[PDB]
């Protein structure tokens, strides 16, 4: 078996392969998570150098891990499928032995553990992926949003973004998100998410995906027109 | 330039480790020669014992692989003995598996195949040896087959190996141009041994005492090496003519 | 030890790119162009053979277009030997699904698994990636007609029309220009051949340097037929559109 | 270049430089010898007394394999112990399957093939020892010397280490002056003389002499260490000859 | 230089630099002393702290009722090697009802260390050991070096400034070897020995570590207030 | 110990080339010329027997090898690599086909298996690619006669006629002028001998040339009678005498 | 375990499964639900060796749910039944085979048809208008051969099922403590509470 | 490149030495041992204000009688904690007793050098292990990726360590009360931290014989922060 | 067929007082109707003030005592010479016995 230690320490105490995996994340399309008073919204950039796409069949950027938890990501697309598959298998295994679906924290902790394992195993490179994991614990109405990264560290966020130009949209969210008063409704939360992506995206056409997760396995993806109404409304208030 | 350290191709499609293993072949500075009679196959090799502290009887580059097969090696003794042990084991297994004695040419092919593997697989170095196999095969008759570090092998009417191999080779070529036949037209192996030593003397331009030579003879159903006195008996016969 | 001679095929560049994947894509950009176009009543696959010799046996030949099952085919750009390894895996995977569920495998499921194998060679094992890009053309009763592409990274995407191999940049611009959604198969056949004719590195596009295939519902009632075009049929379709 | 950085790589000469580098480690070691005699073999070695604190007679260097073979070596001492441990495993499996104790030529090739194997791959290091060994079997006495490359031959007399050339010259005189043969008891005395004469090339630290022997008549064909009266007698014979 | 990347490479003069670098870790270690008579064997060790808030790294480890050692260098490597000795002593007891000879204990450590110097991927052990014991042939002292070299001695010392104690013991040889049937005197000689290796620091109560094994004494270690007797 | 080389020795360079495959093809270029021509009722494969010494018996070294009774192989490049490939090829025709279907594989599929073996030497851990190009000629009931070239990469192409090795560029051009789709086997043998003479320098006779055909079934070469459906091998090696007969009417 | 029945009518599949769990001379439970929902429109009942039954059922359930999440799609009843058959066909030559007999009732939404599959522990699959496992079949098959019609309503199917339970409660040696009845149709799976 | 288990010419392991540099980049963790208990405190150090700080978990329970704080590549600590918990519970299953704090620490340190060409690299995290057992009372251990562990009366690890350790050298005495230790950890953390210390960016915990290992509420720590500011102003 | 078990007879007895405990056993060892030994002790001091007897099949009895004695030795090595309490010994012996659940030590054990 191929044994080479690919992730090792350098003289200054950095693990370059983990740090270069973060650069792959920085290259990926922007992803944002914002949690409201009663919901979490996941927004995703889709680059427009690709016309002639078939959007029916092309892999969606936000994936269902179980009926109550979703996962979006930034970085290498092929890498993310491996993480999603493992997560989905653990989801069913947890239901089987514990007789209860996973908490969002637990599912996140598992995904982060997998990522960490690929940073000190021989013969493997780290995942070029950071994830946003959002949902609601079984029989709970408190919104949950977590973020993981190639190193294996994970944490909870009121709102967070990853990918290219994420530092610009994080800036926006840092002054536009009040911890004392999170977006009280679905409409408010989707708007703040769409606004934050419009700082970085381009046209609000087929460039933005929005997925809304509400309590008790209530997940739906918005269509072009529905999102376009948010784009149209935001621009008219801007000309002031 | 790590393409010169392991057995991968160089830009010009060469394998330098194989080429350098060929140069290891002459490290012993010994020349060997093989010829065929009607009934026999004779192989002779130089025996140089420089140290006075050596037991001369233990210095040998000729090996009895099986009852019927003999093998002389050109190259360092560690690699030589490595090849000899494998050849013995292979010939023993063949007999057990297939119910008849391993032919000289088949053992040659098998050893050549093993050598080929070391030229393709990276973790194994080639052996710095050239192996000359001799017998009187029950189907093909007197046989000489020779293997090298490239994994090449072929049958011979006669052959020579070592630093001064080209001189011996042309000497033999010129004899077979004259005789017009594939072998030494002689009844006894004793005179084929005598022919072998005579034509080595002419080609190398040196005289031999009984301890400067090593002789292996293959006849039907046995291969054997000669003692110092058997060779001395043979040296006397050449001198008295 | 052997560390000395290890290329480290599965590592990141300082910029966060995978060296070997990038270099494999560079290899594929010299392979003959292959085009897929999806119409409302079928799919066209068109590919250009790599500089032919007159003594090549053209009819008993297969280089670009391979059949995975009765409903799915692929166009190949890259090392053929690498592609056949993957094609045989894909063929077996299809049969495994059919044996398990008694239904033909949905196109995306087959595409995902083949793409997942490619992904593995970029993350673990220290081996070089497969120098191959596929265009998948197929049908199932969930999404109907579908085009996909996968590349050495193991990333796959869905398309209305797409090209792989040489001159993809020029080929894509031309396809983007003349493609429309209500298009029919026979229109798509023409577009495919017209695009290759304009992007080719050869002097003129002839029958002996092309492989062609259609996947239609143009059988008899609610079922799908794969047509790998014979040499003479390519000669005729090239005349019918007035390229020769 | 760089041909010398990895074991098993041929140089353009056709040489394995890593083995040649192991030979340098052997040349750095203390002197050890072997003398073949009428009905057996005698082994001796130089033990440098680094400090007063070394317990005399208590850091034994000559090793027995089976009950009839003796081994001594110069160079990296741990490497020599590894080789003897293998030698003991080889001898045990030979006696297990074939009943008879392993013949000396058979034993010699077992060590030879094992050492040769450590020149075939870059993932192992060659042995840093030359080993002089031998004993008595059904065909009489045999003496051998094995080198890092895997090369070995039979010897009338053998020497390795820092004083090898001095010892070799002394060995050649014995071979010339005794064509008929040397007796076991005589060879023990001569071994002591030669180690003392070979100590001139290592004369900063003074040393401790260690001798062993196998003889058909004197030790009944078994390996025994020379101790007490026979050792002191051999030491005295050596002391008389240096002055 | 170009030949110190791993243990599997010889230098042009026949040296193994990785083994030499392992030897260097011992030299940086805190001094420990070993010495014996005909009835007892004694270890003395100077312990080292990180600062005034930390404990003092333990240097002495018990292997069996009749055997034990002291360490200088990488402490985890001493834990691995001591654990191996504990098993080997144990195997000898369970299978043969026999106390492992201190000499065999040396041969076993030599062969374990050696294997790590001839294969790719491994590294030499980075610790030196002084083994003391009392067996069927009386008292013993051994010195282990991670090169594989094990040596039986009347007395010795390893670690930083060990040369002071080693010279002292070389002078004192004829005196301390005849301290038979007197434990406290053999220890006093060892405590005086280790004092020849001290600089700016002197032996305190949570600084000194002494071990003893002998004819009618199991291997036992003294720390804290039990060594105050000897300062 | 053990094979620590579990990583690829052939990798992509920045320009996209696979170095070791390119260099293997370079080894094939240095190799002695071999060729194949497909007729309507057979196939001929030929090559020069480059002798290493006049003391060597070149009959004991066969460059043209039978794989199945209806399939033969010849090569250009490294002899030892070819020899082991023939061993492996003969075995895989049995293990992965004859032992399953009770009949010999069709040419295209045996070729496919050899190509797989050569592809794996291009990707697997701790091996170099094979330094040979093969020409495989054969017959099977449902495909008739065919001729294939297998390269170090593992790629294979069907040919009407072609050459590989030393003087392949000139030999291919010669074959283009002479080949038509109405060639009878004897006409193809004649063209094969003509094409080979251009690349051969020294002696040109039945002892320096090796040549085999895939043609009619040979019942006299079967070794037994009594089964009507077994009619004998279509592979036949032309004798030294049979070559010289055709070199007079050249 | 013991009694599991199934009836496919015009628009639905109805499964009836006994409520008793008996070990030795004690009825340990009289409200046991011998069924698992594999997908929204697919239900599986099971009977056989203790432990084996629920372990196999839940293992199949986990696999079908995993498939559903991966493909965002529901497998057809035919596809699920073939997966289950293959798992049992593997099992029968294992070191310890699953001793479980199953019925699979599903509504194919693509075909708009009810489907009932009977699969035994050997992996013997058959599609049937009505099915039974164990000794139940020895009474119910002949009864249904007489009273069943292919065009019956869900209500007619339930009355036909009442007739089966009544016969079993009259002639069977053991007290199986009644049945839990579940209906599979275009709107999914629902339980009849008053039977 | 070069082997992962290679020695430097000074007799040290390259990878172990380099992982020690990674730990110096980590957030500060402080532990103080008293006769009334052991206190563990850490700097949370949120990378952004939007990150919910109570999800930062750098103080962790191993068993009721053993707690642990971390510094460096904290993702590396998960499997160390998992091993520690299993070691502790397993010992209780095999011996119907609590495992000694030193024995736990030695078990965790056994994982450390299990790297090479076993895992691919050493851990990039240092641990402070604090607990109580009947034999040796209240104990604090510093566990390094070298495989070495020292017992400490007080110890700081991370970016502010050498400054905080010098402060701990002056402040610690063998008669400190638990309350005195709590305040001392807060005081020294406030000194070495970048941002201003409050209940949201620092966390306290302790282990006592009576109540075991407890992580403090943000309300409880806030009052200790207020008590500390008032006492420093009061002279 | 080979029977891996035998019966060596004898009997043992344990009584506990307020500040002491006794563990007694006869010294006779038998197979079938023969006496193997009139004095073969089967009650042993295992260290840390623990006495132990495993009575039944003596080969299993000796093997168990041997393993537990060795367990006490390693408990000291691994936990700083800490004394093994009787309750901890009991729990340890359970695992020694249950480890051979499907090929049992054929003994009644008392400590
Ligand atoms: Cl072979």
């Amino acid at each position: 078996g191929y044994d080479r230690a690919l992730s090792i320490f350098s003289p200054d105490g950095h693990i370059f392969q983990v740090e270069y995996a973060l650069e792959a994340v920085k290259r990926g399309t922007c992803a944002v998570g914002v949690k409201g008073k009663n919901c979490v919204v996941l927004g995703c950039e889709r680059r427009s150098t690709l016309k002639l796409q078939d959007t029916r069949i092309t892999p969606s950027k936000v994936s269902k891990i179980d009926s109550h938890v979703v996962l979006s990501f930034s970085g290498l697309n092929a890498d993310s499928r491996i993480l999603i598959e493992k997560a989905r298998v653990e989801a069913q295994s947890h239901r089987l032995t514990l007789e209860d679906p996973v908490t969002v924290e637990y599912l996140t902790r598992y995904v982060a553990g997998v990522q960490q394992r690929y940073t000190q195993s021989g013969g493997v490179r780290p995942f070029g992926v950071s994830t946003l994991i959002a949902g609601f614990d079984p029989r709970d109405d408190e919104p949950k949003l977590y973020q993981t990264e190639p190193s294996g560290i994970y944490s909870s966020w009121s709102a967070q973004t990853i990918g290219r130009n994420s530092k610009t949209v994080r800036e926006f969210l840092e002054k536009n998100y009040d911890r004392k008063e999170p977006p009280a409704t679905v409409e408010e939360c989707v708007k703040l998410t769409v606004r934050s992506l419009l700082e970085v995206v381009q046209t609000g056409a087929k460039n933005i995906e929005i997925t809304v997760v509400k309590p008790d396995s209530d997940i739906v993806a918005l269509s072009s027109e529905e999102i376009n109404q948010y784009v149209t409304q935001i621009e008219q208030e801007k000309q002031e | 330039g790590y393409d010169r350290h392991i057995t991968i191709f160089s830009p010009e499609g060469r394998l330098y480790q194989v080429e350098y293993a060929f140069k290891a072949t002459n490290q012993t500075n010994i020349n060997s020669l093989a010829v065929r009679g009607k009934d026999c196959t004779v192989v002779i090799s130089q025996k140089k014992v420089p140290d006075k502290l050596l037991d001369p009887t233990t210095v040998s580059y000729i090996f009895c692989i099986s009852r019927t097969i003999g093998m002389v090696v050109n190259g360092p003794i560690p690699d030589a003995r490595n090849a000899a042990l494998r050849a013995k084991a292979e010939a023993a297994e063949f007999r057990y598996k297939y119910g008849y004695d391993m032919p000289c040419d088949v053992l040659a092919k098998r050893m050549a195949n093993l050598s080929q593997i070391y030229t393709q697989r990276a973790y194994m170095r080639p052996l710095g040896v050239i192996l000359t196999f001799v017998s009187v095969d029950e189907e093909l008759g007197p046989s000489i087959y020779k293997t090298d570090p490239a994994g090449y092998y072929v049958g011979y009417k006669a052959t020579a190996t070592g630093p001064k191999q080209q001189e011996i080779t042309t000497n033999l070529e010129n004899h077979f141009k004259k005789s017009k036949i594939d072998h030494i037209n002689e009844e006894s192996w004793e005179k084929v041994v005598e022919f072998a030593i005579t034509h080595m003397i002419d080609a190398l331009g040196t005289e031999f005492s009984k301890n400067d030579l090593e002789v292996g003879v293959a006849t039907k159903d046995k291969f054997f090496t000669l003692s110092a006195e058997n060779i001395e008996e043979r040296l006397v016969a050449i001198a008295e003519q | 030890g052997s560390r000395r001679y290890d290329s480290r095929t599965t590592i990141f560049s300082p910029e966060g790119r995978l060296y070997q994947v990038e270099y494999a894509l560079e290899s594929i950009s010299h392979a003959g162009t292959a085009i897929g176009i999806m119409a409302s009543d079928g799919i066209v696959l068109a590919a250009e053979r790599k500089v032919t010799s007159t003594l090549l046996e053209q009819d008993t030949s297969t280089e670009k277009l391979y059949k995975l099952n009765d409903k799915i085919a692929v166009a190949v750009a890259g090392l053929t030997a690498d592609a056949e390894i993957l094609i045989n895996t894909a063929r077996i995977h299809a049969q495994n699904y059919l044996k398990t569920y008694n239904e033909d495998i949905p196109v995306e499921i087959l595409v995902r698994r083949l793409s997942d194998i490619k992904q593995g060679y970029t993350q673990h094992g220290g081996l070089r990636p497969f120098g191959v890009s596929f265009i998948y053309a197929g049908y199932d009763d969930r999404y109907g007609y579908q085009l996909y592409t996968s590349n050495p990274s193991g990333n796959y995407t869905g398309w209305k029309a797409i090209s792989v191999g040489a001159n993809t940049s020029a080929a894509q611009t031309l396809l983007q220009m003349d493609y429309k959604d209500d298009m029919k198969v026979d229109d798509a056949i023409e577009l495919a051949l017209k695009t290759l004719s304009k992007t080719t590195d050869s002097s003129a596009l002839t029958y002996d340097r092309l492989e062609f295939a259609t996947i239609r519902k143009g059988a008899n009632d609610g079922e799908v037929y794969q047509k790998i075009f014979k040499p003479q049929e390519i000669k005729d379709i090239l005349v019918k559109t007035g390229i020769t | 270049t760089g041909y010398d950085l990895s074991n098993s790589v041929f140089s353009p000469d056709g040489r394995n430089f890593q083995v040649e580098y192991a030979v340098k480690a052997v040349e750095n070691g203390t002197t050890s010898i072997g003398i073949k005699c009428n009905d057996g073999v005698v082994f001796a070695v130089e033990k440098l007394i680094t400090s007063k604190l070394l317990v005399p007679q208590k850091n034994v260097k000559i090793q027995v394999v089976d009950r009839h073979i003796g081994c001594v070596y110069s160079g990296l001492i741990p490497d020599g112990r590894h080789l003897v441990n293998r030698g003991r495993e080889e001898a045990a499996s030979f006696k297990k399957l074939y009943k008879t104790p392993i013949p000396i030529p058979a034993f010699a090739d077992r060590l030879g093939q094992y050492v040769q194997a450590h020149t075939l791959y870059n993932s192992v290091r060659p042995f840093g020892v030359s080993t002089i060994f031998g004993g008595v079997d059904k065909n009489g006495a045999h003496l051998y010397m094995l080198e890092p490359s895997g090369s070995y031959w039979g010897y009338k007399g053998a020497a390795t280490g820092k004083g090898r050339q001095s010892a070799k010259a002394e060995l050649e005189k014995l071979v010339d002056h005794h064509p008929e043969g040397l007796s076991a008891r005589e060879a023990v005395k001569q071994a002591a003389k030669i180690i003392y004469l070979a100590h001139e090339d290592n004369k900063e630290k003074d040393f401790e002499l260690e001798i062993s022997w196998c003889s058909l008549s004197e030790t009944n064909g078994l390996h025994k260490f020379v101790k007490g009266d026979l050792l002191q007698e051999a030491i005295d014979f050596a002391q008389k000859e240096i002055n | 230089n170009n030949y110190d990347g791993d243990t599997v490479t010889f230098s042009p003069t026949g040296r193994l630099f990785q083994v030499e670098y392992a030897l260097e870790a011992i030299k940086q270690g805190s001094v420990t002393v070993g010495l014996r008579s005909n009835t007892h064997a004694v270890l003395v060790a100077l312990k080292r702290n990180a600062d005034e808030l930390s404990s003092y790294q333990k240097k002495i480890i018990k292997c069996d009722e009749h055997m034990g050692l002291s360490l200088a260098g990488l402490a985890p490597d001493a834990r691995v090697l001591s654990n191996y000795l504990r098993q080997q002593c144990n195997y000898s007891s369970l299978v043969f009802n026999r106390k492992l000879a201190v000499e065999r204990a040396g041969h076993l450590l030599c062969d374990k260390a050696q294997k790590n110097t001839q294969s790719y991927g491994g590294r030499p052990y980075g610790v030196g050991l002084l083994i003391i014991g009392y067996d069927k042939s009386g008292a013993h002292l051994l010195e282990f070096q991670p090169s594989g070299n094990v040596t039986e001695l009347y007395g010795t010392a390893i670690g930083a400034r060990s040369q002071g104690a080693k010279t002292y013991l070389e002078r004192t040889l004829d005196t301390f070897i005849k301290i038979d049937g007197n434990p406290d005197e053999l220890i006093k000689a060892g405590v005086e020995a280790i004092s020849q290796s001290l600089r700016d620091e002197s032996l305190t109560v949570d600084n000194l570590s002494i071990a003893i094994v002998g004819k009618d004494t199991p291997f036992t270690i003294y720390d804290g207030e039990a060594v105050a007797k000897y300062i | 110990m053990t094979d620590r080389y579990s990583f690829s020795l052939t990798t992509f360079s920045p320009s996209g080339k696979l170095g070791q495959i390119d260099y293997a093809l370079t080894a094939v270029k240095q190799g002695v010329t071999s060729l194949g021509i497909k007729a309507t009722n057979g196939v001929v494969i030929a090559t020069e027997k480059k002798s290493s010494s006049p003391l060597a018996m070149s009959e004991t070294l066969s460059k043209v090898s039978l794989l199945t009774p209806d399939i033969g192989a010849v090569y250009s490049g490294m002899g030892p690599d070819y020899r082991v490939l023939v061993d492996k090829s003969r075995k895989v025709a049995h293990t992965s086909y004859k032992r399953i279907y009770g009949e010999y594989p069709p040419t295209k599929l045996l070729v496919s298996e050899v190509a797989k073996i050569m592809q794996e030497a291009t990707q697997s851990g701790g091996v170099r690619p094979f330094g040979v190009s093969l020409l495989i000629a054969g017959h099977d009931e449902f495909n008739g006669f065919s001729l294939y070239q297998v390269d170090p990469s593992g790629s294979y192409f069907p040919w009407k006629a072609t050459a590989i090795g030393k003087g392949s560029v000139a030999a291919k051009t010669f074959l283009e002028k002479r080949w038509n789709d109405e060639l009878e086997l004897e006409d193809a043998i004649h063209i094969a001998l003509l094409t080979l003479k251009e690349s051969v320098e020294g002696e040109f006779n039945g002892d320096t040339i090796e040549l085999a055909i895939i043609g009619d079934e040979n019942p006299d070469l079967l070794g037994y009678t009594g089964i009507p459906t077994d009619k004998g091998p279509r592979f036949r090696k032309l004798t030294s005498q049979e070559i010289n007969d055709r070199l007079e009417a050249l | 375990m013991d009694i599991i029945l199934g009836i496919r009518v015009q628009d639905s599949v109805i499964l009836a499964s006994s409520k008793a769990v008996t070990r030795g001379i004690s009825v340990l439970k009289d409200s046991d639900d011998k069924t698992r929902q594999l997908s929204p429109h697919t239900l599986m009942s099971f009977a056989g060796e203790a432990g084996d039954t629920v372990q196999f059922a839940e293992y199949i359930q986990a696999n079908i749910q995993l498939y559903s999440i991966r493909e965002d799609y529901e497998l057809s009843p035919q596809a699920v039944s073939s997966f289950v058959r293959q798992e049992l066909a593997k099992s029968i030559r294992s070191r310890r085979p699953y001793q479980v007999n199953v019925l699979i009732g599903g509504y194919d939404k693509k075909k708009n048809k009810p489907e009932l599959y009977q699969i035994d522990y050997l992996g013997t699959k058959v599609e049937l208008p009505y099915g039974a496992h164990g000794y139940s079949g020895f009474y119910t098959f002949s009864l249904l051969d007489h009273h069943y019609r292919p065009d019956m309503t869900t209500e007619e199917g339930l009355d036909l099922l009442k007739l089966c339970v009544q016969e079993l409660e009259k002639r069977m040696p053991m007290d199986f403590k009644g049945v839990i009845v579940k209906i599979v149709d275009k709107d999914g799976i629902r339980q009849v509470d008053d039977f | 490149d070069r082997g992962v288990s290679t020695f430097s010419p000074e007799g040290r392991l390259f990878q172990v030495e380099y992982s020690l540099e990674a730990i110096k980049l980590g957030s500060t963790a402080i532990g103080i041992a008293t006769k009334e208990g052991v206190v563990l405190g850490v700097e949370k150090r949120a990378t952004s204000p939007l990150l919910e700080s109570d999800s930062i978990e750098k103080i962790v329970e191993i068993d009721r009688h053993i707690g642990c704080a971390m510094s460096g590549l904290t993702a590396d600590a998960r499997s160390m904690i998992e091993h520690a918990r299993t070691a502790a519970v397993t010992h209780n299953l095999y011996y119907d007793e609590d495992i000694n704090v030193e024995s736990l620490t030695q078990s965790v340190c056994d994982l450390a050098l299990r790297f090479g060409e076993l895992m691919s690299r050493p851990f990039g995290v240092a641990l402070l292990i604090a607990g109580h057992d009947a034999d040796d009372g209240y104990q604090l251990f510093h566990a390094e990726p070298s495989g070495t562990f020292y017992r400490y009366n007080a110890k700081a690890i991370g970016s502010g360590s050498e400054g905080a350790q010098a402060e701990l050298l002056n402040e610690w005495h063998s008669s400190l009360t638990l309350k005195e230790a709590e305040l001392l950890v807060l005081k020294i953390l406030k000194q070495v931290m970048e941002e201003k210390l409050d209940e949201n960016n620092a966390q306290l915990s302790c282990i006592t014989k009576q109540d075991g290992f407890k992580i403090y509420d943000n309300e409880k720590t806030a009052e200790l922060i207020k008590e500390l500011k008032e006492k420093e102003a009061a002279e | 067929q080979f029977n891996p078990y035998g019966d060596n007879g004898g009997t043992i007895l344990g009584i506990a007082g307020e500040d002491f405990a006794v563990l007694a056993g006869d010294t006779r060892n038998i197979t079938d109707y023969s006496i193997n030994s009139r004095y073969e002790p089967k009650v042993f001091d295992c260290g840390d003030n623990i006495v132990m007897s495993a009575n039944g099949f003596a080969a299993d009895g000796d093997a168990l005592v041997k393993r537990f004695k060795n367990s006490v030795k390693w408990y000291h090595f691994d936990h700083n010479d800490k004394k093994l309490s009787i309750n901890s010994a009991a729990r340890n012996i359970q695992h020694l016995l249950y480890g051979k659940r499907f090929f049992p030590y054929y003994v009644h054990t008392i400590i």
